[PDB]
């Protein structure tokens, strides 16, 4: 494919997640000049607003082979769009690691990545943090990002095991 | 010994259930008495279970707050009550108020998969 083009779902557009996402995403995808951009619309991080906004994208656009969610939601939203009008084909690519979209990419669907999040570790870290600091530590940086991993087709066993 | 309060958001959808859970039950793993506070998407209802909170002398917050700017008034009053806040998945726009603020690297998550869709795409083509 000398073109491929494709489509992003943007979460909230007021919200920064939004676009560290999106800009992350961007940063690498720009570089490769065969990926076109087709459409780009915000589905509010909300599943049925997507299934809305993919609905009118894809009697649009339907020369897409892929599309871009912000969040898993969007991305479950755009799968149900896409099976409603047999667009099977198409590629579809979240972020979170929501439980739904894992059993529909271990299960083959037309949802083939996410990428995991661990909220239980961060809400654990709080807990742990609160404990050491109750017990005397002040030395905390205030600013703390905790990772993310790349969930495939080809490494889904590791995150259903 | 002591209590830790779990100020969450909203319960309204399983991320946020999970949080809740997740903290309340590793505070009592760590030796902790600890109860769940659920804001319903409501800062005034936050304000309210802050207020609670610091009548009935709380070691430590565990908040998600419901907005990164109404928020902080609230912070504000546990700080001036002595009771450390520990922000967990939302933040609050303001510094030096909270002990640490801890949230998910969406910009790193969205280097990775801007990677795995030119590399799947190109494959399949």
């Amino acid at each position: 494919a000398k073109e491929i083009p494709y489509a992003e779902l943007l979460g909230i557009l007021s919200a920064q997640p939004t676009w560290d996402r999106s800009n992350g995403f961007h940063s690498v995808v720009d570089q490769y000049p065969e990926f076109k951009m087709v459409a780009q619309q915000s589905a509010e991080f909300d599943r049925d607003t997507a299934y809305k906004v993919t609905e009118q994208i894809l009697q649009a656009h339907p020369e897409i082979k892929a599309i871009w969610c912000g969040n898993d939601a969007m991305a479950l939203g755009a799968m149900k769009a896409c099976e409603a009008a047999g667009r099977t084909d198409i590629y579809i690519f979240g972020f979170d690691g929501a439980e739904d979209v894992i059993n529909a990419i271990k299960e083959g669907k037309q949802i083939v990545a996410t990428i995991m999040q661990f909220p239980k570790l961060m809400a654990r870290l709080a807990v742990e943090w609160a404990d050491q600091y109750l017990r005397g530590e002040r030395s905390f940086p205030e600013i703390v990002p905790v990772t993310v991993e790349l969930v495939t087709r080809e490494n889904i066993d590791k995150y259903t095991a | 010994k002591g209590k830790m309060a779990i100020v969450i958001s909203t319960l309204n959808n399983p991320w946020f259930v999970v949080l809740a859970e997740t903290a309340k039950q590793r505070a009592e793993q760590l030796g902790y008495e600890a109860t769940i506070f659920d804001s319903q998407n409501d800062t005034a209802k936050e304000s309210a279970h802050f207020d609670a909170i610091i009548a009935a002398g709380y070691d430590a917050i565990i908040f998600n707050p419901t907005d990164a700017d109404g928020s902080i008034a609230n912070v504000k009053r546990a700080k001036e009550a002595g009771i450390p806040v520990f922000c967990v998945d939302r933040g609050i726009n303001a510094r030096g108020l909270a002990v640490a603020q801890i949230y998910s690297d969406n910009y790193y998550g969205g280097v990775l998969m801007g990677e795995y869709f030119v590399k799947f795409l190109k494959e399949k083509k």
